[PDB]
């Protein structure tokens, strides 16, 4: 897992000047971080049991 | 016929796109000179591969 900032320093550096400014809420997504998603419930585990 | 104008310009064209430099009714051999056309497009070639 390299970071985030060498990914976007990479992923900007090999991007044509044409395609830029589309291409930067792709490189904005990318290296965001991951905030895990909410699952399903299924609650009342073992330990709550 | 109609398209007479077309091959007489052309004509012209390719006597002027490799146009010969004389000195003095001499041809000088191996004289190589860039346009001013085309050093300005080694210009903005390199401006924008510097913008970018």
């Amino acid at each position: 897992e390299g970071n985030s900032v060498a990914g976007i320093i990479k992923s900007v550096n090999e991007t044509s000047g044409a395609n830029l400014l589309s291409s930067l809420k792709t490189i904005k997504a990318q290296a965001a971080p991951i905030y895990p998603a909410a699952a399903s419930s299924t609650g009342y585990s073992t330990q709550a049991k | 016929a109609k398209n007479a104008s077309e091959v007489s310009e052309l004509l012209a064209k390719s006597l002027a796109e490799k146009a010969v430099v004389t000195e003095g009714g001499k041809v000088v051999e191996g004289f190589s000179y860039v346009s001013k056309a085309v050093a300005a497009k080694v210009i903005a070639t390199r401006r924008a591969e510097v913008h970018e």
